[PDB]
DNA sequence: AAGGAATTTCCC
DNA sequence: TGGGAAATTCCT
């Protein structure tokens, strides 16, 4: 028959999900390479067929038995939680530019999850009572169960593919990694200088700043009670590889998180001679 | 009249989160403008040119321009329906209001709180019209076993727990004491003039908050000034923030400089960077010691100082 | 749309 | 007791 294949992933950290009260639709799903200027969308790509259909894009779980998340995805097209809309012609490669990830509070839980049930929503059919429990709130793997026609007119329902994983930006343990700005970017290569950094949400029991290089990996030093209201980081500095370094040496600093071992964009950071 | 109520100390005016419903409970209590380091004070009002036994009463009221029956509900002690009603009326007239709690309702449950609390007071003997519409002038201690608020009169406090509930202020409250003394047999029917002590401002409100400057990247720098310094800081308003550098002078003087800064520069409420002003005299010899302080724009309220030192170029 | 803050809840 | 963080409604 044909396979789908989605071209533009969601954007893994980034979007904020909202809460009903929260001003419904203000803003779509970007496209994983999206820019500042460059906006893009998650665009799919139907291989196989070319011509009209429908598409029906849910939310499930980041997890093999997935069950369908509780919370909706709303704005253009989007009914009783999913998405359904359709497919153009001279198109075999359509995007979404239009779909909030809507989240579900804990008292409205098993509420969503019914609502998942009552609207027929089970992509790939778990069992209810599979379909239970508890569920990753703070993630989800856009669903794509979208339908085609053989080479009689007759629908077709292919694989319904999953988006790369979309964390809630919102969540504390999973947002992105950003560092505003810091203290100082020069420091002894003998290492040692206090540096205040000021961060985008981060847990202390979590976190680390990551100090790179050439042959060279260490981390600066700190601890629980240096870190203040998850925004800065107040740390001392690594020594260098050369004890007395004869010329500067830019090499790079970034945030990093153990757990799931992710890092902040790189920051100049240049040590100095002794 | 005589017995009145008399006020003779009160919390802190801000120091205390006012806690909620689903927030745990009596996590703690309202303490009083008394630090004393070994014990502490609360809320202890007493009644002067008094009479016999007498018992005062307490109903959380709105600041505002027009006093009247705030959403909030007090909690604990002889409290009951947010109206804490203590006797103490042996010899001494004076009654200490300790472990006090203050539950705060939500956005959304304020009028349809409101409207029962005008209600619970208007059927009782306190506060009936005046602390919720002045049409009700009457029906407080009149003794009434429990006045049937007609579809008419019943209306009144419904259209004033309609228009009270858009002027409402959920972040700060005031406390209302009202005391009765006894009269013909035992009843408390007769009531002192009622007295409003200061507002308490919830603590979980931004633009209240107890200003803190936890620590700060450098805390000195050169008289020119101008020199960048990182300020890790509690909770604060980046619009309605400012850095302060001051210093005493002989018999009469304060000099007076401010950090720059612009509200871009707070980080998350919690940090600023910022730059130093240039010092009374660049032209000093010797390090000048200046204190440091967080103040509040708005209602100029500082914070703990920080001894930073000045030094010459 | 693309974010920063307020005030209730949630726990350590 | 506290009091920080997660939650989740609010407001450009």
């Amino acid at each position: 028959m044909a396979y789908v294949e989605i071209i533009e992933q969601p954007k893994q950290r980034g979007m904020r999900f909202r809460y009903k009260c929260e001003g419904r639709s203000a803003g779509s799903i970007p496209g994983e390479r999206s820019t500042d200027t460059t906006k893009t969308h998650p665009t799919i790509k139907i291989n196989g067929y070319t011509g009209p259909g429908t598409v029906r894009i849910s939310l499930v779980t980041k997890d093999p038995p997935h069950r369908p998340h509780p919370h909706e995805l709303v704005g253009k097209d989007c009914r009783d939680g999913y998405y359904e809309a359709d497919l153009c012609p001279d198109r075999s490669i359509h995007s979404f530019q239009n779909l909030g990830i809507q989240c579900v509070k804990k008292r409205d839980l098993e509420q969503a999850i019914s609502q998942r049930i009552q609207t027929n929503n089970n992509p790939f059919h778990v069992p209810i009572e599979e379909q239970r429990g508890d569920y990753d709130l703070n993630a989800v793997r856009l669903c794509f169960q979208v339908t085609v026609r053989d080479p009689a007119g007759r629908p077709l329902l292919l694989t319904p593919v999953l988006s790369h994983p979309i964390f809630d930006n919102r969540a504390p343990n999973t947002a992105e990694l950003k560092i505003c700005r810091v203290n100082r970017n020069s420091g002894s290569c003998l290492g040692g200088d206090e540096i205040f950094l000021l961060c985008d949400k981060v847990q202390k029991e979590d976190i680390e700043v990551y100090f790179t290089g050439p042959g060279w990996e260490a981390r600066g030093s700190f601890s629980q009670a240096d870190v203040h209201r998850q925004v800065a980081i107040v740390f001392r500095t690594p020594p260098y590889a050369d004890p007395s370094l004869q010329a500067p040496v830019r090499v790079s600093m970034q945030l990093r998180r153990p757990s799931d071992r992710e890092l902040s964009e790189p920051m100049e950071f240049q040590y100095l001679p002794d | 009249m005589g017995p009145y109520l008399q006020i003779l100390e009160q919390p802190k005016q801000r120091g205390f989160r006012f806690r909620y419903v689903c927030e745990g409970p009596s996590h703690g209590g309202l303490p009083g403008a008394s630090s004393e380091k070994n014990k502490k004070s609360y809320p202890q009002v007493k009644i002067c040119n008094y009479v016999g036994p007498a018992k005062v009463i307490v109903q959380l009221v709105t600041n505002g321009k027009n006093i009247h029956l705030h959403a909030h509900s007090l909690v604990g002690k002889h409290c009951e329906d947010g109206v804490c009603t203590v006797t103490a009326g042996p010899k001494d007239m004076v009654v200490g209001f300790a472990n006090l709690g203050i539950l705060h309702v939500t956005k959304k449950k304020v009028f349809e709180t409101l409207e029962a609390r005008m209600t619970e007071a208007c059927i009782r003997g306190y506060n009936p019209g005046l602390l919720v519409h002045s049409d009700l002038a009457y029906l407080q201690a009149e003794g009434g076993g429990d006045r049937q608020l007609t579809d008419r009169e019943k209306e009144i406090i419904r259209q004033a727990a309609v228009q009270q509930t858009k002027e409402m202020d959920l972040s700060v409250v005031r406390l209302m004491f009202t005391a009765f003394l006894p009269d013909s047999t035992g009843s408390f029917t007769r009531r002192l003039e009622p007295v409003v002590s200061d507002a308490i401002y919830d603590s979980k409100a931004p633009n209240a908050s107890n200003l803190k400057i936890v620590r700060m990247d450098r805390t000195a720098g050169c008289v020119t000034g101008g020199e960048e310094i990182y300020l890790l800081c509690d909770k604060v308003q980046k619009d309605d923030i400012q850095i302060r550098f001051y210093e005493e002078e002989e018999n009469g003087g304060v000099w007076e400089g401010f950090g720059d800064f612009s509200p871009t520069d707070v980080h998350r409420q919690f940090a600023i960077v910022f730059k130093t002003p240039k010092y009374k005299d660049v032209n000093i010899t010797k390090p000048a010691s200046v204190f440091v302080q967080l103040r509040r724009k708005s209602d100029l309220e500082t914070s703990e100082p920080k001894p930073f030192l000045y030094y010459p170029e």
